[PDB]
RNA sequence: ACCGCCCGUCGCUACUACCGAUUGGAUGGUUUAGUGAGGCCCUCGGAUCGGCCCCGCCGGGGUGCCCUGGCGGAGCGCUGA
RNA sequence: AAAAAAUUAGAGUGUUCAAAGCAGGCCCGAGCCGCCUGGAUACCGCAGCUAGGAAUAAUGGAAUAGGACCGCGGUUCUAUU
RNA sequence: UUGGAAUGAGUCCACUUUAAAUCCUUUAACGAGGAUCCAUUGGAGGGCAAGUCUGGUGCCAGCAGCCGCGGUAAUUCCAGC
RNA sequence: UACCUGGUUGAUCCUGCCAGUAGCAUAUGCUUGUCUCAAAGAUUAAGCCAUGCAUGUCUAAGUACGCACGGCCGGUACAGUGAAACUGCGAAUGGCUCAUUAAAUCAGUUAUGGUUCCUUUGGUCGCUCGCCACUUGGAUAACUGUGGUAAUUCUAGAGCUAAUACAUGCCGACGGGCGCUGACCCCCUUCGCGGGGGGGAUGCGUGCAUUUAUCAGUGGUGACUCUAGAUAACCUCGGGCCGAUCGCACGCCCCCCGUGGCGGCGACGACCCAUUCGAACGUCUGCCCUAUCAACUUUCGAUGGUAGUCGCCGUGCCUACCAUGGUGACCACGGGUGACGGGGAAUCAGGGUUCGAUUCCGGAGAGGGAGCCUGAGAAACGGCUACCACAUCCAAGGAAGGCAG
């Protein structure tokens, strides 16, 4: 059973764990489960135990310490890019992308970068133009209809009054007798 | 239930479809759209059923996935779309241009209208309220908000719209004598002049309608919808012109036909 | 769950009362002379003709001027007509009334072989019919209950493939023809 | 859990009535937010359909409404002083609808010498401020003085409202729901139903 | 067909039901009282994970008149989850 | 007027007949965009709703007139003009 | 007493059927005399259609929805016809 | 086809039942060659279940740096394909069963002017005046490697990297208008002139939605305390909206040719309105047997009033205060039911009797209760949590369950 961090017990408890919790992945949306997890406190009962170092000392475990060994994946969004080559921004990021050789038996040596993510590309220069087209049309849109039915409704007014004010001038002739 | 349903039995079906009862156990349940899932026509039964274009509900999608079927001038994709009555249905592969009309029993028709007639569409005005900043606005049978519509225009007219720009030409008034035809209820799919209009204050207010040939009906305002002014209508008529005739003339008509053939 | 239909209905009705002299000799006339394998037969038919005498009955109660009276009162009798129990000059409801049994199951495939002449005995019309001997029209028919109606009586004949007539020999004589070409050599 | 349903009570007749089903979703109830006076605490609660509805557990500051002078001000909400449903409610100070609160005269008094330009909630001393005499007693030009004259014909205020003001204390009555909106709104008291609740609340101290 | 018919106790056999000490027994339902799992709500709580901030130093201008790229500090404060 | 379909009654239709099914039928010559169809109809109690009838049955109008109807004289109030 | 005609149940090419098959429909082969390719289940006093035949049992065994049959010539049991 | 026959007697006419007779649907006995259609673990045990399966899903169009394949290339950010995995949606339907349930469910009928509604379809989406925008911030899977446990669709540390995940946040439109406030200025009167009438600097505010108050009456209804307008404000950090999204055709302008501008067709998304699919709660009228059930309900809501709370709303739904009601021989209340309700089935002179677990609609339940998470929608069980009954695996520490598919 892992350990839990914030449980503060030398023993196991249940807990009820959701999305977000650790030792618990849910198997679908909003499902929780009570599972059994080990306190935060070190014991002797453990079978194994996970340490980080932080602090390096002058000697050198081997294996440890011997080698290192590299990120698998570079950078991926334009500016992750930017960031580890210290490039401001009237730089080129596509030439500054990390590319990884492929170097299996039989295939020949080629090589694979990814698609840089979050960048000004002619396509967003378009979207975001067509964007701002269509707030123009809109905009067209409701002055012609707003104008049209303000000639309209000052019609329909004019033809309402102009019989409304025919009748009661017929009214009041006849009211004369 | 715990939740909206997504299945319709097939006998359980609106029976002015057609289904029959041995080819499966399911209809197509009508996919949300403007019209209601009982006075609809989804486009499978259309397509499948009526005219023959396909045999199997598998190369109704392979035509709707060609985007070939056009409904109200939009390319409609969907194989359950509630096509609806008064609607236009176009195929520009072989021109057909249909439009749905009821025919004298009350089922849709294979109603075939010209290019220059698929143009439009007649819509009864389900509703006009003032929304926003003022500005008024027409709901319409089909459920098509029409913003800034004629002020003359009320509840119950049929108003005009062009399928391009979807914006009114012209309406009709609802008044008597103008020619309506009925689109629900026993009277279904008949065709008539309306000659009065009772009306019962928080009641079904009911309309009389006179017939081409004096056949004398009434059915609820819910039903009525004008297709014409006065007694010109707006439309084609369908096969039959909205006459109810009776079994026996039926007979008479059906013996005449099988007789003078042959 | 299933897209079947259960619609079925009975085509006969069994008698009242099980063992009454006077109907069982009538029934087995009518099976003797018609030639019906069973007492079913003769309550086939007296079921169809039982049902059709109670629907003239309401139509006769109905008046004239009864829409409902016309339509399915012509109806009725056209049917009558076509199968060819009631003569085409007896267009009137109270006639059916008068129709017996032995009216509609004249009308029946098997007695129209043997009438026709193609049968030389009502029991010779059934194994004729059954051995697929007969067409109506174009189609061989081995229903003996077949209701030949008017329009097709005139066009009952032997079938191609039949060996009476334009086929090929049936199988008993073609193994006495093979039994002769051995035996001559 | 809890449930507003209709089929746990009995019939009108008396007799009992057995459910036929469990206990619905849709027919939940929730705790009481029992809104108190303090600093601005609200809760969101997703509802059915998936709106929002805004539990406010304990609020501070209100929108009231000078209806006599259509003058709407943010004002801070004193305590409250008065509960028709249960003196238990006012006894530990729960905002609930149509409570009678005490609230800030301040804001709307200052909207009073900035329209009209008289001296409100001041006994006889009358301490003077430069501010306040910046703002009532200043050269504002012939045509905009003789504007503010006219206004002193109709400025006066019931004296029930003046007491208040000499206070700095506001009668005033929720009009909003605290537990579904989270906004303690409402109205100051004027008129009949201003000196109604003072009959009360006398009253209530003997 | 009066040498007819027929009633009840008693005795035998079978079957069914009843009364019956046993504070008889079993199961189902509802419910008072006591205890009360678990969820949810509220008042708290704060394992842990961040940011900013103040520096000392090459680091450059605020046009040191503090752009500030870095490391260690300790900010020993505030703030978020 | 509106009242689901299926079922039941019932129209048409050689599932070969039939229970069934809702299909099928004409025309071979061009299917030049094949044509020609059918997929009815009736019943849906009671209640509700709608418009007539007014016999039958119930009920009501003037008896301390607190009565119908017609105009007349006053004491008042309030919007629009 | 025969006689040779007919046929489908059957077996079985292909073909069709069908997602693939199946059955059905068609077809070629084969396939009927005791056409042993052999129809049963109930009953035969009445109600209720059909023996007062013959043998066996002898108020036994049984039958019998009801009335009743059976006590050595049973129209009713057990059997054959 | 509106129908009877045998049996009490020595015989008779009756009452009257038994028996016969016919259909129907369950079981069973015996027997059975062809063909079509076709019910089928309802009754008893809503009794228990081995095993397998019954719910998943990618387009040109959210995210591929898996060579797992693979064009193109010393030369390119990303050809295409594509698992895994993140994201999105579905999993609330369907199927099954009839245990509960007797004004309940349900049916016709009516209502929401008393609500909630993913989606579709239409509308709406420069309407707001206010030093990254040529695009911002942290993450984190899959992956690589290091593990634990007798055992699970168990998970832990370490390292890496995406977005339509999760955040944060402009620009523009944008010139302004309008509301208020008002330094000030002019004019007209000039009994002296008060007064009277116009411009106007600065300052505050301002769209839609939200919450409250006030005002005046564009369209609507039988009827709004409707819709729209105006004024004073408010607006939740557990935070309404005001696109930092994606594919495809690739054009056009360019004077001040800039890798400057500008543009077409889609997708995806969006508060809100209308709509569709509904759902929920109500109205009126209708249910079997039983008095060896006659009074019942009301502490601890019963029936009303008032103010709240809660809820999606109307409402004793709940609380506080108050009234003392409400239902009943026209059968209340209580009990029973081999009671889910209806469409319908059998039988048929007319009237009627009986059946309806069962394929269509409505409801209800998922071994029994209860409580919940997510979600538009569940009090969901091929979701979860607890208890009860039953039951499985174990190394005895634990783990796991639900065929009325
Ligand atoms: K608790
Ligand atoms: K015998
Ligand atoms: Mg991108
Ligand atoms: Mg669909
Ligand atoms: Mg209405
Ligand atoms: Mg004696
Ligand atoms: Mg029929
Ligand atoms: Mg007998
Ligand atoms: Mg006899
Ligand atoms: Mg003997
Ligand atoms: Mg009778
Ligand atoms: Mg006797
Ligand atoms: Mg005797
Ligand atoms: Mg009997
Ligand atoms: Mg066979
Ligand atoms: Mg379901
Ligand atoms: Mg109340
Ligand atoms: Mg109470
Ligand atoms: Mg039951
Ligand atoms: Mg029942
Ligand atoms: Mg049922
Ligand atoms: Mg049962
Ligand atoms: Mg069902
Ligand atoms: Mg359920
Ligand atoms: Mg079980
Ligand atoms: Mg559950
Ligand atoms: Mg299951
Ligand atoms: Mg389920
Ligand atoms: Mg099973």
């Amino acid at each position: 059973f892992p350990m839990k961090q914030g449980v503060l017990t030398h023993g196991r408890v249940r807990l009820l764990l959701s999305k977000g919790h650790s030792c618990y992945r849910p198997r679908r949306t909003g499902e929780r489960k009570r599972k059994s997890v080990r306190g935060c406190i070190v014991d002797a009962n453990l079978s194994v135990l996970n340490l980080v170092i932080v602090k390096k000392g002058e000697k050198d475990i081997p294996g440890l310490t011997d080698t290192t060994v590299p990120r698998r994946l570079g950078p991926k969004r334009a500016s992750r890019i930017r960031k580890l080559f210290n490039l401001s921004k009237e730089d080129d990021v596509r030439q500054y992308v990390v590319r990884k050789p492929l170097n299996k038996e039989g295939k020949k040596p080629r090589t694979k970068a990814p698609k840089i993510q979050r960048l000004v590309t002619p396509r967003v220069l378009q979207h975001k133009r067509r964007r701002i087209a269509l707030k123009k049309q809109r905009t067209k849109k409701n002055k012609e209809e707003a104008a049209e039915y303000a000639k309209l409704l000052a019609k329909r007014m004019k033809e309402a009054k102009e019989k409304r004010q025919e009748q009661i001038a017929k009214r009041r002739r006849l009211s004369s007798l | 239930a715990r939740g909206p349903k997504k299945h319709l039995k097939r006998v359980a079906a609106p029976k002015h479809w057609m289904l029959d009862k041995l080819t499966g156990v399911f209809a197509p349940r009508p996919s949300t759209g403007p019209h209601k899932l009982r006075e609809c026509l989804p486009l499978i039964i259309f397509l499948r059923n009526r005219l023959k274009y396909a045999l199997t509900g598998d190369e109704v999608k392979k035509i709707c996935m060609q985007r070939f079927i056009k409904i109200d001038g939009k390319v409609r994709t969907d194989i359950t779309y509630p096509a609806g009555f008064m609607d236009v249905i176009s195929i520009d592969k072989t021109g057909e241009n249909f439009r749905l009309i009821y025919d004298t029993k009350g089922r849709f028709a294979v109603h075939r209208i010209t290019p220059e007639e698929a143009k439009y569409k007649l819509c009864k005005v389900r509703k006009i309220f003032v929304g926003t900043k003022g500005i008024p606005h027409l709901v319409t049978h089909d459920a098509r908000t029409i913003r800034y519509p004629d002020p003359l225009i009320k509840v119950n007219d049929t108003i005009q719209i062009d399928l391009e720009t979807g914006k009114i030409t012209d309406f009709i008034k609802f008044d008597t004598g103008n020619l309506c035809m009925v689109t629900g209820g026993a009277n279904l799919g008949r065709i008539g002049v309306i000659t009065n209009r009772e009306r019962h204050p928080g009641s079904f207010d009911v309309v009389h309608v006179k017939d081409a040939n004096g056949n004398s009906f009434a059915t609820r305002l819910s039903n009525i919808f004008v297709i014409g002014k006065g007694n010109k209508p707006w439309i084609s008529l369908p096969r039959g012109k909205g006459i109810r005739l009776t079994i026996a003339e039926e007979r008479d008509k059906r013996l005449a036909a099988k007789q003078s053939s042959g | 769950p299933v897209a079947r239909s259960w619609v079925c209905r009975k085509t006969y009705v069994t008698p009242r009362r099980p063992f009454e002299k006077s109907r069982l000799d009538q029934e087995l006339k009518l099976i003797g002379e018609y030639g019906l394998r069973n007492k079913r037969e003769v309550w086939r038919v007296k079921f169809t003709l039982a049902k059709i005498r109670k629907a003239a009955r309401e139509l006769l109660t109905l008046d004239e001027k009864d829409p409902r009276r016309l339509f399915e009162g012509n109806a009725l009798l056209r049917r009558l007509v076509r199968i060819g129990v009631l003569d085409e000059g007896k267009m009137k409801l109270d006639y059916i009334l008068g129709l017996k049994i032995e009216d509609f199951l004249e009308r029946r495939l098997q007695t129209q072989v043997f009438k026709l002449g193609l049968a030389k005995s009502i029991h010779h019309a059934r194994v004729l019919i059954r051995q697929r001997h007969i067409r109506v029209r174009k189609q061989v028919v081995n229903i003996p209950s077949f209701i030949v109606r008017l329009d097709s009586q005139k066009h009952i004949d032997f079938s191609l493939r039949s060996p009476y007539g334009g086929g090929r020999p049936g199988r008993v004589k073609r193994k006495n023809a093979k039994k002769g070409q051995g035996g001559a050599g | 859990g809890i449930s507003r349903d209709n089929w746990h009570k009995r019939r009108k007749t008396g007799g009992k009535r057995k459910p036929y089903h469990k206990k619905r979703k849709y027919e939940l109830g929730r705790p009481a937010a029992n809104t108190k006076i303090g600093p601005r605490r609200i809760h969101t609660v997703r509802v059915r359909g998936g709106n929002k509805k805004y539990r406010a557990l304990r609020l501070d500051v209100g929108n009231f409404s000078w209806g006599s002078e259509c003058c709407t001000r943010k004002t801070r909400i004193i305590d409250v002083v008065y509960n028709a449903s249960n003196n238990e409610l006012v006894r530990t100070k729960t905002l609930v609808k149509n409570c009678i609160v005490l609230i800030d005269s301040t804001p709307y008094r200052q909207w009073y010498e900035s329209h009209y330009a008289l001296p409100l909630g001041r006994k006889k001393g009358a301490k003077l401020t430069p501010e306040e005499e910046e703002i009532l007693n200043k050269k504002r030009s012939k045509k905009i003085q003789k504007k503010y004259d006219e206004r002193k014909k109709n400025a006066k205020i019931s004296s029930l409202l003046e007491e208040q003001f000499q206070q700095g204390k506001l009668l005033a009555c929720i009009a909003s729901r605290p537990g579904q909106c989270g906004r303690a709104d409402g109205y100051v008291l004027e008129g009949k139903e201003l000196e109604f609740y003072l009959r009360k609340i006398k009253a209530r101290k003997g």
